[PDB]
């Protein structure tokens, strides 16, 4: 199926900035991706989705886009909460069948 | 096993000419039928695009010079004022491309006042 | 209408190498294009639809992009039957407004 | 009654990019313009995009088909009893169906939730074309 | 309480195992749930996917283990053989389409809290 390919563990900057990172696809997908959090020891919970829209709730500063087989997401006024893991999920259809994806992200931030 | 097609033979201006693409192994009110046509080593252009029942459509090259049309066993084209530089080898083919795309070997059809 | 444009005429390449042929159009094809390549006294083979995709039978080796409306071709390492003139077609179906296909100019490539 | 047996399933894909109206799962829709009959909508898909049939609806895509409508506009859909039972698409299946007369004609609204049945089907509707896309 | 999962044990392997998730405030007629296994110091894979009709599918690499039955308020995961290497917490979801401009997009919105599932003998 397909396989995703991210950005390597350790990820930080200052506080309060902005921070990017990429997640890699092996074949086209067209524009379909979706970003998650987990705080350790909490649930995922969606940030971006279609690759480039943001979700309802989400605080607007967030922006994620690109297309093809690479995709960004960046951060924009970074906030000491938003700190967890940050993941990044395709969803590929077939004519019959139907398969997912996911892939391994890192926290962003002490310093 | 692809498409075939015949009905060449070098003619004479201000003449009807007819052409034949055929069907084999698979339908032919399925797909969609096109024809394009290329000099001897140029560019090929398109001539048109003709669906299964009635309709159709050309290129604004010629100005309702070609007649396509739609027939439930083959398809096939009409000229009406062929001229000096219209000598081309015909081919049609599977208008969607992909997997399924299929071309026949071409016939020469060529002017000859 | 919509016209294409291969502006590589005819280029020159080493055996096992690299070559690049670019296909502009004038307005947003909007990813839909197509690639053919043509042994002389032969039907074009379907290399590639779609933009990126491959055909049964290309090798990854095959393989272009782009996006809007200037896109391109890429092909891995060059090989003894790999000299033909590469075409470029888009097309566009409707039926309620107009049909319509353009090819290009043509690239004629050749090793060593 | 009977499927008129040229108008199948297309085993090929490709969708315009510029006008259709809703995507899902890997599949381009279209809602059309010219209000046919139900009879005639297996043609009227097949002659307005190239590997496009008139397709029914499964109970997952159905939300997103009513979804993406007016209050008041309706919209056939492709389901049928070719024998005494087992409403079945051309893609293949079964559905359930809010019945209610007989003969083979079936349309979707705003508030419905599966396809219901329909009385005098010389009435001119909309009618849904899909097309798979470009991973088949 | 949109979803929530039940039923962690600890257990040594080859034991049949059963887990669910309960839904309220919708119809689980109309919406798809899934299953997503969550290694302890891991990321997320996906198991499986039940429909809004009853049929159903799963990733390449689980091989007929994971079967996953629909009841009239919940959804019953049914594991075959566990392993030390399927330990984990399970997160049972549901295939929510939110949308851009004439497209419908699927993630898995809602998210359950989980429960952890252990084998120590």
């Amino acid at each position: 199926d397909v396989v995703m390919t991210q950005t390597p563990s350790p990820v930080s900057a200052a506080v309060g900035g902005t921070v990017t990172i990429k997640c890699q696809a092996s074949q086209n997908i067209y524009r379909d991706l979706a970003w998650y959090q987990q705080n350790p020891g909490q649930p995922p919970k969606l940030l971006i989705y279609g690759a480039s829209n943001l979700a309802s709730g989400v605080p607007s500063r967030f922006s994620g886009s690109g297309s093809g087989t690479e995709y960004i997401l960046t951060i924009s006024d970074l906030e000491c909460a938003d700190a967890a893991t940050y993941y990044c999920q395709c969803s590929a259809y077939g004519s019959g069948y139907a398969a997912h994806a996911f892939g391994g992200g890192t926290k962003v931030d002490i310093k | 096993q692809p498409v075939k097609e015949s009905g060449g033979r070098l003619v004479t201006p201000g003449t009807p000419l007819t052409l034949t693409c055929t069907a084999s192994g698979f339908s032919l009110s399925s797909y969609w039928m096109s024809w394009v046509r290329q000099a001897r080593g140029k560019g090929l252009e398109w001539i048109g695009t003709a669906t299964a029942g009635g309709s159709a459509w050309y290129a604004s090259w010629a100005k309702g010079r070609f007649t396509i049309s739609r027939t439930s066993t083959t398809v096939e084209l009409r000229m009406t004022s062929l001229t000096t530089e219209d000598t081309a080898t015909y081919f049609c083919a599977r208008d969607p491309p992909g997997h399924s795309g299929l071309w026949g070997r071409g016939t020469l059809v060529t002017v000859s006042s | 209408d919509l016209v294409m444009t291969q502006t590589p005429a005819s280029v020159e390449a080493a055996v096992g190498g690299t070559v690049t042929i670019k296909c502009q159009a004038s307005e947003s094809i909007g990813n839909a294009l197509a690639w053919y390549q043509q042994k002389p006294g032969q039907p074009p083979k379907l290399l590639i639809y779609d933009t990126s995709n491959l055909a049964s039978g290309v090798s990854s080796r095959f393989r272009g992009s782009g996006s809007g409306t200037q896109f391109t071709l890429t092909i891995s390492d060059l090989e003894c039957a790999d000299a033909a003139t590469y075409y470029c077609q888009t097309y566009y179906y409707s039926g309620v407004t107009t049909t319509y296909q353009a090819f290009g100019g043509g690239t004629e490539v050749d090793v060593k | 009654f009977q499927v008129p047996q040229n108008y199948t399933k297309a085993n090929c894909t490709y969708c315009n990019t510029r006008e259709y109206t809703f995507s899902y799962k890997g599949c381009c829709f279209y809602f059309t313009k010219k209000k046919h009959t139900w009879n005639g909508c297996f043609q009227a898909c097949a002659e307005l995009y190239p590997c496009t049939y008139f397709y029914g609806p499964t109970p997952d895509i159905l939300p997103v088909v009513t979804r993406n409508l007016n209050a008041i506009e309706s919209l056939w859909v492709g389901v049928y009893r070719v024998g005494e039972g087992n409403w079945t698409s051309l893609d293949g299946g079964t559905f359930k169906v809010y019945q209610i007369f007989g003969s083979h004609c079936t349309y979707v609204s705003k508030f419905s939730t599966v396809p219901v049945s329909h009385h005098e089907c010389s009435f001119l509707k909309p009618c849904l074309c899909v097309s798979q896309r470009s991973n088949s | 309480q949109p979803v929530e999962e039940s039923g962690g044990r600890l257990v040594t392997p080859g034991t049949p195992l059963t887990l669910t998730c309960t839904v309220s405030g919708f119809s689980l007629s109309t919406y798809a749930m899934s299953w997503v296994r969550q290694a302890p110091g891991k990321g997320l894979e996906w198991i499986g996917t039940i429909s809004a009709s009853d049929t159903t599918y799963f990733a390449n690499w689980t091989k007929g283990r994971f079967t996953i039955s629909k009841a009239s308020t919940t959804v019953d995961l049914k594991i075959t053989s566990p392993t030390t290497e399927d330990t984990a917490t399970f997160f049972c979801a549901r295939f929510s389409a939110y949308e851009s401009n004439r497209d419908y997009f699927d993630t898995f919105d809602p998210w359950g809290p989980g429960t952890l599932v252990t084998v120590s003998s």
